[PDB]
RNA sequence: AACAUAAUUAAUUUCUAGACAUCCGUUUAUGAGAGGAGAUAAGUCGUGUAAGCAUACUGGAAAGUGUGCUUGGAAU
RNA sequence: AAAGGUUUGGUCCUGGCCUUAUAAUUAAUUAGAGGUAAAAUUACACAUGCAAACCUCCAUAGACCGGUGUAAAAUCCCUUAAACAUUUACUUAAAAUUUAAGGAGAGGGUAUCAAGCACAUUAAAAUAGCUUAAGACACCUUGCCUAGCCACACCCCCACGGGACUCAGCAGUGAUAAAUAUUAAGCAAUAAACGAAAGUUUGACUAAGUUAUACCUCUUAGGGUUGGUAAAUUUCGUGCCAGCCACCGCGGUCAUACGAU
């Protein structure tokens, strides 16, 4: 298609089959389809653990730096991937979500202790 | 490098031009001798024909 | 039997044997040769055998040939700067003519190798995609990675159909 | 002094007509590979060229230079040079007048006329 | 080719359409009219967001304040309730030019220009003011101008340089050793060149779009 | 058709309105009427002046005859 | 093509047709489940629901994604130039994305379409030229260039205007056709839009439903054929009839060729 307006972006293009997702990191005009025309492939992401239990990310860090230097935006999942790698700082919401999960498990642990204490009262009743 | 190769080309053309003049000179000498002999036959035949 | 004389000239292998790749300056190569004579035999053989190979490697160069216009055969190259390189090929074998033009106006082996490598810069083996452009279409092809569900059924717990059933059960 | 967009920055051809004012119709030929036969044949193209002095005659080989701006719809070249004049060829190698595969003036002589 | 033919109707339509737009341009009194009972704009039917409902009933628009002043309040200082609540430091516009919408029966819609002073720092040139049609403006009294505009700058404490990300730092140190540069200096990013304005900083009104004149 | 208002912040208005009403001509088909070439297959009375080609006339219409040509007939 | 069958009284030559391989759609007969991929008569008419929002007002987006193959020999490749309804840096330079003018070369059919009729140059405004059997002009047909691209968006090439007034978005319906997927669930993933942001929205998409159309893994066995080509027939009936064949052919009382077995 003949796009008018838009910018280059670095995003994940979904491949694979049903229940078997696989991603291609690509640089593409933002108005293009998710799996359609791209400019360059900048790596790949396999989100399923392999035989060794490792999720495999490939990053062409030379070309990624080239396209960020030319104005390429980043999708939020790709900003998270660069943070885990260490190439970018950890994303604000990666830290916030980790804090929310910590606060949510603290409640669960406290409730289990309260239930155990309530169960202890049942033990006292016999 | 371009200028050097374009100079070498002109030298090759002059070297080949020198050979051409040497060869053509030899032909003029030989053809001149043949022409003189042929003109003699014409003189003999022309006188006889007259 | 392939028609014509020396039908090997009409094979891609023969056309690719040419080694004269002109510099970007070369734009036109006029060939003046004589069809009759003894000192122009190499020029006639150069038109017969070599001109196809030169055109094959230099598709954008205009090769125009004129016959029996001058006493002797010669080659005149027209460059983009406006320079005109005259070559005299009388009494010269066709092999000699090719070597001469290769030296004066032919790209060197080093330059051609650099261009080939630069052409392939954007092909990466790790890249995934169609066979025309990439070695592997999907990461399932790689050894140790989760295989394609089409070839090998996935475990039930890794399936959305199964996960949805448990959520309903919850 | 930017150059033309056209690919044919320099084209050689034969003057096949000269009936337009200050313009010469020139036929150029290039070699094109037949893919089935793998043999080269001649594809010919017509180029209108600006002949400012009307110094062109039918049958003479000429060199055309691409004009920076097209003079008209079809006139996008000018007459750079007349490589060979029709019937008035001058041998490039020796510099002597020739009439076909023969010298009108011997190269051994030095007429300087 | 040469079978591609002109499209006169398309040419006529484009020009004619553009001409009508210029002739029937809407005015600010129409585009930005509001029905306060429903908080919906009659021209387009757009219902304002929920977080704006309280202020639309509780705050005034800029030219409602300026229409009551001589010379439309040229030289006066005007601030926004949103700024007053968000920023302790003085934020205001010094009005320089004001073009009321004469069509409005109360001269309560129009455009304005001034010099911005945001968070105590003043710009050097006047530019057009954005969000003039908002219910957020508060005229500063003349007797309170001196106390309002009083600001003492604090020394800046936001860091000027920060470390590099963990991987990008190792790639820098690795390249140093490869190239023969021997040093234990820590790579540092410089943040001075790329410091971001606050999100609520006034934007350029001149480069902003205007809504179309086709009613819904 | 495209002016003028304004001007001690500066802007406003203008930035037109007529006229396509519709062709000449152009292609596809319905198809009265009349043939042509086939299909089903038994009828019909005929059929040694060498054959054929071109052409003409005459044959209820295979043919006959004239004129030239050919052997893809025969001829010691 | 590693070929084969089929002109004859016979041989040889020439030459067409057909057989054997591979794939898609439909149909007859038949069929368990599971995983995956694909889903398609029709640019004919459409009931109903949904498919674009966001957000402290302004704006931004709804120009995309998705759909169809309408029109047009329509194109490919390449050059130059300038922009963008953009992005990111500087207050000036790197991109993505387009647009306009072009041309080394390549680019469907009909030549019983052979002429076109202003299709040229000069720049005092004259000259009489321009394309064309190396295929002009005319007509006909077709999406191609395939990580994708191009054109179309109810109809009048366009869309001021007019008309016969909108699903060629998802699902679904009527008619039509040899041709027959859910009027379904979720925005959890990725993509897009918006917002400074927590977030919101999306018939894009994801996970499902449906269907032997294909592949894979398994478990029941069904379908066709049996003169030659070409793997494989016993008895009986029929008697140039009933029927059969892709080609050659078979059937008039000993039919390995038809029907049953
Ligand atoms: S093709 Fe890779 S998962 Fe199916
Ligand atoms: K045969
Ligand atoms: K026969
Ligand atoms: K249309
Ligand atoms: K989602
Ligand atoms: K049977
Ligand atoms: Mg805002
Ligand atoms: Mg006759
Ligand atoms: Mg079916
Ligand atoms: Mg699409
Ligand atoms: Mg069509
Ligand atoms: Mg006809
Ligand atoms: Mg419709
Ligand atoms: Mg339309
Ligand atoms: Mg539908
Ligand atoms: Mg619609
Ligand atoms: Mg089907
Ligand atoms: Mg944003
Ligand atoms: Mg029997
Ligand atoms: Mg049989
Ligand atoms: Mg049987």
């Amino acid at each position: 298609k003949a796009y008018h307006g838009g910018h280059l972006t670095i995003r994940l293009a979904l491949g694979g089959c049903t229940n078997r997702p696989f991603y291609r990191i690509v640089a593409a005009h933002n108005k293009c389809p998710r799996d359609g025309r791209f400019v360059e492939q900048l790596g790949s992401y396999d989100p399923l653990p392999n035989s060794h239990g490792e999720k495999l990310v490939a990053l062409n860090l030379d070309r990624i730096r080239h396209w960020i230097g030319c104005g390429a935006h980043l999708s939020k999942p790709m900003e998270k991937l660069l943070g885990l790698s260490g190439f970018f700082p950890l994303h604000p919401m990666m830290i916030t979500n980790a804090e929310r999960l910590r606060r949510r498990r603290a409640r669960e642990v406290l409730l289990a202790s309260q239930k155990a204490e309530s169960e202890a009262k049942e033990t006292e009743a016999s | 490098e371009h200028r050097e190769l374009m100079a070498w080309n002109r030298d090759e053309n002059r070297r080949m031009q020198e050979l051409r003049i040497a060869r053509l000179q030899l032909e003029a000498q030989a053809q001149e001798v043949q022409k003189a002999e042929a003109q003699a036959q014409r003189a003999q035949e022309e006188q006889a024909w007259v | 039997p392939m028609k014509g004389r020396f039908p090997i000239r009409r094979t891609l292998q023969y056309l690719g044997r040419g080694d004269v790749v002109f510099k970007e300056s070369v734009k036109i190569m006029t060939v003046n040769y004589n069809t009759y004579g003894e000192l122009g035999e190499g020029a006639r053989k150069f038109v017969f055998f070599n001109i196809p190979q030169i055109q094959y490697k230099n598709p954008w160069v205009q090769i125009m040939m004129f016959k029996n216009m001058t006493p002797s055969p010669f080659l005149r190259f027209y460059l983009d700067s406006g320079e005109q390189v005259l070559v005299d090929v009388e009494t010269k074998s066709n092999k000699e003519i090719m070597e001469h033009i290769k030296k004066i106006l032919g790209k060197k082996e080093e330059t051609l190798r650099e261009e080939e490598l630069e052409k392939q810069q954007r092909f990466h083996p790790g890249n995934f995609g169609p066979r025309k452009y990439c070695l592997r279409e999907c990461m399932c092809e790689v050894e140790g990675q989760v295989p394609c569900p089409g070839l090998v059924p996935l475990p039930k717990e890794m399936t959305g159909k199964y996960k949805a059933a448990l959520k309903a059960s919850t | 002094i930017v150059r033309s967009s056209v690919h044919a920055k320099w084209v050689v051809g034969k003057v096949i007509g000269t009936a337009m004012i200050k313009t010469a119709k020139v036929r150029a030929t290039r070699l094109v590979l037949d893919p089935y036969l793998l043999k080269y044949f001649n594809k010919r193209k017509t180029y209108f060229a600006h002949d400012a002095l009307q110094q062109c005659s039918v049958g003479d080989i000429v060199l055309l230079r691409a004009l920076p701006v097209p003079r008209s719809k079809h006139v996008k070249h000018e007459l750079a040079e007349i490589i060979f004049k029709v019937g008035r060829v001058i041998d490039p190698v020796t510099g002597k007048p020739c009439a076909g595969t023969a010298y009108l003036e011997s190269p051994l002589s030095e007429p300087r006329e | 080719r040469k079978k591609v033919r002109p499209r006169l109707i398309a040419e006529l339509a484009r020009r004619v359409r553009a001409l009508r737009e210029q002739r029937n341009q809407p005015r600010d009194s129409q585009l930005y009219a509001l029905d306060y009972e429903t908080l919906t704009r009659p021209h387009s039917g757009r219902r304002l967001p929920v977080r704006a409902w309280a202020d639309v009933r509780r705050e005034s628009r800029l030219l409602q304040l300026l229409a009551r002043l001589p010379l439309f309040g040229l030289g006066r200082l005007v601030t926004r309730k949103s700024w007053l609540w968000q920023h302790d430091e003085p934020c205001y516009w010094r009005l320089t030019r004001v073009r009321p919408d004469y069509t409005a029966q109360n001269l309560d819609h129009g455009r304005a220009w001034g010099i911005l002073t945001f968070k105590g720092k003043s710009e050097d040139t006047a530019r057009e003011i954005e969000q003039v049609m908002y219910h957020d403006w508060r005229l500063v009294p003349k007797h309170e101008e001196e106390a309002f505009t009083a600001f003492t700058a604090k020394p800046e404490d936001r860091l000027n340089s920060v470390p590099y990300p963990p991987l990008l730092r190792a790639m820098i140190l690795a390249e140093r050793q490869k190239n023969g540069d021997t040093s234990v200096q820590e790579p540092l990013l410089n943040l001075e060149r790329t410091r971001m304005r606050p999100w609520d900083y006034p934007a350029k009104q001149e480069t902003k779009g205007r809504a179309k004149g086709t009613p819904v």
